[PDB]
């Protein structure tokens, strides 16, 4: 928990609707951003804890 | 008398100042109008744009309604400006 | 343009980017002039008439 | 300027402006 | 003082945002009243 890891990702393609269809995730809160219209944006970095 | 005032319009343009102030007050009053597009209000971005295209409707609606509420009061401070320096600019008239 | 959304006239312009510039930004904090993310090209964006 | 801020143009220009003036100043 | 000393920060800025809205509508009323005031002290001063 203390020693969170922090993976930095650059230069890929994500579609996020692996995301969606696994119904695994019993925590799926999405806060500064809608989750749904990701595919159409573009970012400069983005960070995975 | 003719060719001094000449003289002073050609040598000097700080006699001309009761225009230019009025000129410089618009100015800054449509300077003041596009940089005030530029303050977030609250909300979390100042481009309406990209509020679209980041948010669903049920958070975009307050977050747009932030911004409206910011550019409109900002709108209506400029609109007074302009409506008390037009009843100046009436009572010049009037004078003239 | 990677996220950026708007309307407006893409034209060849003349602006002098800098390479590690991507986009223009005008007076009014809006959109201005862009690099194309596929084609090492300036183009302005002019509103439509 | 691309903000829906435009000016409008007065209805007398310079030109009839000073023909006004060239008026007044003969008469 | 009182807000930013009892509430956690993330209401604290919603209360903080809402004092300084009622203020600055506040002070717009206050300067435009100025203006208008100022506007017929000025027609007294061009009169005399
Ligand atoms: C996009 O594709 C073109 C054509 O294959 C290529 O020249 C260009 O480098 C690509 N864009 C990037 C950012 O690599």
């Amino acid at each position: 928990v203390y020693a969170w890891n922090r993976k930095r990702i650059s230069n890929c393609v994500a579609d996020y609707s692996v995301l969606y269809n696994s119904a695994s995730f019993s925590t799926f809160k999405c806060y500064g951003v809608s989750p749904t219209k990701l595919n159409d944006l573009c970012f400069t970095n983005v960070y995975a804890d | 008398a003719i060719g001094k005032i000449q003289d002073s319009l050609s040598s000097t343009a700080s006699a001309l100042g009761k225009l230019q102030d009025v000129v410089n007050q618009n100015a800054q009053a449509l300077n003041t109008l596009v940089k005030q597009l530029s303050s977030n209000f609250g909300a979390i971005s100042s481009v309406l744009n990209d509020i679209l295209s980041r948010l669903d409707p049920p958070e975009a609606e307050v977050q747009i309604d932030r911004l409206i509420t910011g550019r409109l009061q900002s709108l209506q401070t400029y609109v007074t400006q302009q409506l008390i320096r037009a009843a100046e600019i009436r009572a010049s008239a009037n004078l003239a | 343009f990677n996220g950026l959304t708007g309307t407006g006239v893409l034209t060849e312009s003349n602006k002098k980017f800098l390479p590690f510039q991507q986009f223009g930004r005008d007076i009014a904090d809006t959109t201005d002039a862009v690099r194309d993310p596929q084609t090492l090209e300036i183009l302005d964006i002019t509103p439509c008439s | 300027k691309f903000n829906g801020l435009t000016v409008l143009p007065p209805l007398l220009t310079d030109e009839m402006i000073a023909q006004y003036t060239s008026a007044l100043l003969a008469g």
